[PDB]
């Protein structure tokens, strides 16, 4: 149990500085930007099953 | 050292691991059964409600 | 946001209800059964909210 | 006789080997799509999860 | 080398997100019934009402 | 943005609504339920344009 | 006659094998996904449960 | 027996020393994270298990 | 049977880390487009005995 | 026979450390390998079998 | 925080005592015994919480 509670502080910390370096709008942003390029992928996708289909 | 002697040796440790994972749920307060029963009887009356109407 | 959990938890019970009837309408009987459980599956998620609100 | 019979045989054989290839490129395609529509799930479901950065 | 593993790895992929397939299964056959079925009647009674 | 999305679906809705009458004025059967089934899910995503309005 | 008589019993023979070896392999699949679901089983019903510390 | 006594009394003093370096707010939220990571895990059994049955 | 038991965890153990260092998507495209080229060695094979037929 | 009782607990030590070493997993799987791959070399016997009979 | 905890087993009490008469409207005489058992469990922890408030 000891060792199991300081695994369990010492993730909590190390996430928290995690949290506090990152600025979630710069994220956001990028984050945004790769949903965006997944979209495509799956554009791209749907494009070569139909092509596939005809 | 046969194939089938390795491979029912594996066997008998998978279903062991089953039954121990079953058996594990039912000691730490099983909880998949009490509630399915009455989820069945309240939506029975429901659907004789439904019915009915 | 447990106003609006509570709000949204609802709504789709409310939709379900629909779904019952229209699959009891349809004399799918089975499908009405399981969409009144569903219903009722939300009204409880939205109770536990109106509680917690 | 003897030619015609089995290059006969082997032009079945070409046949089905080619009808197989055709129904594998179908496949992989479908998986590829799937596999990407995986991953763009995945990309929602992290920025519209939870809580983080 | 196996499609079939490469299906695995996919199915595994795309599961998180939650696919009992209780959901979805039921929602699309009713609605696709009643849906497309109200379309019929509504055309039908439109092109012998409305003339 | 949303305002000429809406308006968009509106205008679509209109484009099949008149074919939909067109196959209805005929004293046809099976045409209408293509173009009724259009008109309608425009006018659904057209809703939801509205809320988001 | 003789070796007519010999490669007769050694097909039987084959083709009980080929019913031995397709039984496991069809076997280790379900297998396999019964020992991942046991193992998963057994880790949530621990780390959900509120016993130990 | 004093000796396993004496371990006593040190383990009880490291717990609560970990126990008393836990922040609510890290650790509560990373508890979420280990249920979330152990559920997604469980999901992908029961995908093999739907495919099985397929 | 100790060694031959111990053969079977080494080569399981080998042939997983094959398993885990692989990607099966380049796999199943590199077999794909090698299954294409022995196709085209087979219709070129055939060809050879439909000239010898004629 | 002390030295042979010896070399049985030995032995049983040996079997259950590589035993434990198993993972399910792998190992069923690489018992169907070797299956299949003993199959291939009968099959290329019948093979045999077969053309001296035609 | 004492106060607290007892009220809650009190609810809990209520809720188990509810399902054991759920279970013994549908013929069910096992799910109510066990019920029961864990109510009368609820009921003296809310006893000794009591005291010590
Ligand atoms: N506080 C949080 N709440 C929810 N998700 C979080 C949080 N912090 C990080 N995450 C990330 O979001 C994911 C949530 O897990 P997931 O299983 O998708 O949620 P659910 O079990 O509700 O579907 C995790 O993989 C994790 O990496």
């Amino acid at each position: 149990a000891l060792f199991d509670r300081l695994g369990r502080v010492v993730r909590a910390n190390l996430n928290d500085l995690v949290s506090k370096a990152e600025d979630p709008e710069k994220v956001l942003e990028q984050a945004v930007i790769d949903m965006q390029e997944d979209l495509v992928q799956l554009r791209q996708a749907v494009a070569r099953t139909i092509a596939e289909e005809k | 050292s046969s194939a089938t002697s390795a491979f029912e040796r594996m066997e008998n440790k998978v279903l062991d691991m089953e039954a121990t994972s079953q058996a594990a749920g039912e000691l730490a307060g099983f909880g998949i059964e009490n509630q399915f029963a009455q989820l069945e009887a309240s939506s029975g009356v429901e659907d004789e409600l439904a019915a009915l109407k | 946001r447990t106003e609006q959990r509570l709000n949204q938890d609802t709504q789709e019970a409310k939709k379900w209800e629909d779904r019952a009837k229209l699959a009891l309408t349809n004399g799918e009987e089975n499908l009405a059964r399981e969409a009144l459980a569903r219903k009722k599956s939300l009204t409880d998620t939205a109770a536990a909210y109106q509680t917690q609100l | 006789a003897q030619q015609r019979t089995m290059s006969e045989n082997l032009r079945r054989n070409l046949a089905a080997l080619e009808a197989k290839i055709s129904e594998a490129k179908t496949k992989k395609n479908m998986l590829q799509a799937r596999a990407k529509a995986a991953k763009a799930n995945a990309e929602l479901q992290q920025t519209l999860g939870g809580l983080g950065t």
